[PDB]
């Protein structure tokens, strides 16, 4: 199997405001976020003839 | 002469980057008392009551 990883979407800032200067809300909130897998497998064809 | 001041810590300032909070904090702190060597030593005076 492959099993790529594949980047989170964005995510947004906060846009802090005044009166949040000095507050723990100065920075804002926290842009999380978490990778996600994509897993690449192959299925199989066969054939086969006698002569 | 009857008064001492005990020292143990002078003002001492401190600068903690509060980062989070993008706060610079100023801390400035000093342990001092006054203390009497012996009981008396000060008389006061008072307005009348």
């Amino acid at each position: 199997i492959l099993t790529m990883l594949v980047e989170p979407d964005a995510g947004k800032a906060t846009w802090v405001a005044a009166s949040t200067y000095g507050t723990d809300t100065t920075t804002g909130e926290e842009v999380k976020g978490a990778l996600k897998e994509i897993h690449f497998s192959t299925y199989k064809l066969a054939a086969k003839s006698f002569i | 002469d009857n008064f001492v001041m005990p020292r143990q810590r002078a003002v001492t300032v401190e600068r903690e980057r509060q980062a989070g909070k993008q706060r610079d904090a100023y801390y400035v702190t000093q342990r001092v008392n006054l203390q009497r060597y012996f009981a008396n030593g000060v008389v006061s005076g008072t307005y009348a009551a």
